[PDB]
DNA sequence: ATCGACCA
DNA sequence: ATCGACCAGGCTACG
């Protein structure tokens, strides 16, 4: 059973739930913009004032009409959004100051989320204002130089996508077996932000791709690495559990990843204690059969296929490496209305299976569901219309590893996740 | 020896070269760890012994078969030792532990090649499976380098120091160089494909292989390595 | 920061 | 990011 260096491919017609009871099939864009907009999204957001502001530095800008006016329609028509009205805060200068003034002028309004264009490339700007609107209320950046030459059509219908999930909206979720898989999915480990300092994270999510709960530790050195990665992993499970005290999760999966500390044999034994622990405080059943995978992008391996598929092998594609070690296929060259598109080579995902409580029997056959999984969960991605190659549990940290690094890097406001419940259930990140 | 028969239409293809004929014993000998010991060819530590190996054999060893465990632990490593005293030139040594790393400066034109120096590099592995199977695991990185400085620079100070449209056709070029995009800058249908060309050409060339197969010279005895990248099959 | 990749 | 994206029919764009 799982012969070694062959691969197997996962079984398909994976497919999304967008609402109104209707599923249309992955890897196919022009399907799911016309689903939305007969059927909605799979959630639409319920908002408070139905309002939301647009700040900007431009007076009476005719690019700055066309995006309210694309920003306008296709929220109503793709999302379903109804009866949304923009106002505009005109920032006299662009410094974090006079910007601010009017991002806290339109919190006093009333907004559901704020959309705010800026001149150009500027980091510490950008992160200094991003970090200090992530406390406060949903936004969502622009830069002004650049969408003077793009498609503006293209360029609003993708940044909706992650705008209504943060403003807690849902556009689309996985069809899976309810029978197969995970209860919950917890992305965790650590990332290295200086050469010294790093932040320990842990993100619980359903067998659907949909995330329940988010919790990072704060900034610490590689000595602290294990002691805060038990901390967070038991954090966010408080927090699930507290959000769903209804759910016995009876299989439990982690997915461990980022560059972190080298103590792979520390790190199994921390990660198993802390699942001891808590069976102990009743948080996963006494019985909870689980597994502990590492996923990583980064790794020598590449893998050529088909000559009919660019050379790629198939979506699915899991090659097994040796005993315990699998390359996944996430993603492949996808079909578009006149042919195969051209694709730079794409890499696999490397996966080992670390540890797990299963009996000699159902081992094989457990990993292979576990590798399904992860493969699914890479059908999951609200940042955008575009597949990302990488599983949902190891994507949204490195999003969340991106801002946490530059606000320490370049000086903004530090984000004090525990004690904000929409910081810890909205993906706030994208 | 040992020989690897047929190791691994819908066939895939992996950066793994096998080695399907090497020593199914090799002489080993083993000391007791000492805290100044160092990393080096011939040796290798495990736990708090030392065994040496290969050219470090000398007088009193034992002879270990591949049904041994610690076979696998040292023969991945000897593997590269003996393959360092293998390198073909223009190609040098610039790296080597449980990693092989190797270079040569890129010598085909491109614009702005009197400023910015690229050079391929071979990044060496030993990948082990079944119980019996060994293959060295190949992959390409491509290194920038300022040519006044012969030191490492980034795409940003490229830019800073030269320009930005400098940066924009030396990216482009790695890019093309790798195979990615063609040499225009654009996604093309056989990038997969002419990659791994590409790879197996460097390897074949880094250690003056003419051919498919090349065998290499060990104490132990001789090894031989297939220049064809691994077979994955669907199972049955 | 539209996003999508990618040495150590 | 060096670049361009997505529907059925057919105003070959837009949706
Ligand atoms: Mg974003």
């Amino acid at each position: 059973q799982d012969p070694m260096m062959e691969y197997k491919i996962v079984e398909n017609g994976l497919t999304y739930r967008i609402g109104n009871g209707a599923s249309v099939p992955i890897s196919n864009t022009g399907e799911l913009i016309k689903g939305l907009r007969n059927y909605g999204p799979y959630e639409v957001p319920s908002l408070k004032y139905n309002q939301i502001a647009l700040i900007h530095n431009n007076q009476f800008s005719s690019l700055i009409n066309q995006l309210k006016s694309q920003i306008s329609s296709k929220i109503d028509e793709v999302w379903h959004i109804h009866n949304i009205n923009i106002s505009e805060f005109i920032y006299d200068s662009p410094h974090f100051d006079s910007i601010k003034s009017q991002v806290d002028n339109a919190i006093d309004t009333g907004v559901d989320g704020i959309m705010l264009v800026l001149p150009e490339y500027n980091t510490p700007l950008y992160y200094k204002l991003k970090s200090y609107l992530i406390n406060s209320i949903p936004s969502q950046f622009m830069r002004y130089d650049i969408l003077s030459n793009r498609n503006l059509t293209f360029y609003v219908d993708n940044l909706l996508v992650q705008f209504v999930s943060k403003l807690g909206g849902k556009p689309w979720i996985l069809n899976v077996d309810p029978e197969k898989g995970s209860d919950i999915i917890i992305g965790t480990g650590a990332t290295r932000i200086d050469n010294v300092n790093l932040f320990c994270f842990a993100m619980v999510f359903k067998k659907d791709g949909t995330m329940l709960w988010n919790e990072i530790s704060p900034i610490v050195t590689s000595s602290e690495y294990l002691t805060y990665l038990k901390s967070t992993i038991k954090k966010v499970v408080y927090g699930f559990k507290k959000s769903n005290p209804d759910w016995d999760v009876e299989k439990l999966t982690l997915h461990v990843s980022g560059k972190r500390p080298k103590m792979k044999d520390g790190e199994t034994k921390i990660l198993k204690e802390t699942v001891e622990e808590l069976k102990k405080q009743e948080m996963v059943s006494r019985d909870v059969k689980y597994a502990i995978l590492h996923l990583n992008e980064t790794h020598p391996f590449w893998v050529m296929g088909d000559p009919n598929n660019r050379f790629h092998p198939y979506e699915g594609t899991k090659v097994k490496l040796s005993s315990k070690r699998y390359l996944l296929t996430l993603l492949q060259p996808y079909l578009k209305r006149n042919g195969l598109e051209m694709v730079t080579p794409i890499k696999p995902l490397s996966v080992e299976i670390v540890s797990d409580n299963w009996t000699s029997e159902e081992y094989y056959h457990n990993v292979h569901e576990i590798l399904d999984e992860i493969y699914y969960l890479s059908k999951m991605n609200w940042r955008g219309f575009r597949s990302r190659n990488l599983p949902v549990t190891v994507n949204y940290p490195k999003l969340v590893a991106g801002i946490i690094a530059n606000v320490n890097r370049y000086g903004g406001y530090p984000i004090n996740p525990e004690g904000n419940r929409s910081l810890q259930t909205n993906p706030w990140f994208l | 020896h040992h020989h690897s028969q047929d190791p691994m239409s819908g066939i895939l293809y992996i950066n793994i070269y096998p080695i399907v004929n090497y020593p199914e014993t090799i002489k080993v000998s083993a000391i007791p760890y000492y805290e100044e010991f160092l990393p080096g060819k011939w040796k290798k530590r495990i736990g708090d012994l030392i065994y040496l190996y290969g050219y470090g054999i000398e007088n009193e060893f034992d002879e270990i078969d591949n049904s041994n465990a610690l076979f696998g632990k040292i023969f991945r490593k000897y593997l590269l030792d003996i393959l360092s005293e293998n390198i073909a030139t223009p190609w040098q040594l610039k790296e080597l532990g449980s990693t092989l790393r190797l270079v040569k400066e890129i010598t085909e034109n491109y614009e702005f090649s009197n400023i910015i120096k690229l050079q391929y590099e071979l990044i060496i592995n030993v990948h082990h499976w079944q119980n019996t199977n060994f293959g060295i695991i190949v992959d390409l990185k491509i290194n920038i380098l300022d040519r006044e400085n012969n030191q490492r620079i980034s795409y940003t100070k490229i830019k800073d120091k030269y320009g930005e449209s400098v940066k924009k056709k030396i990216w482009v070029s790695v890019q093309a160089f790798h195979r990615h995009l063609t040499p225009e800058g654009k996604k093309y249908a056989t990038a997969m494909r002419d990659k791994f060309n590409l790879l197996t050409g460097l390897l074949k060339e880094a250690f003056g292989s003419s051919e498919d197969e090349k065998t290499f010279s060990t104490p132990d005895g001789e090894i031989k390595i297939v220049f064809k990248p691994l077979e994955i099959v669907e199972v049955s």
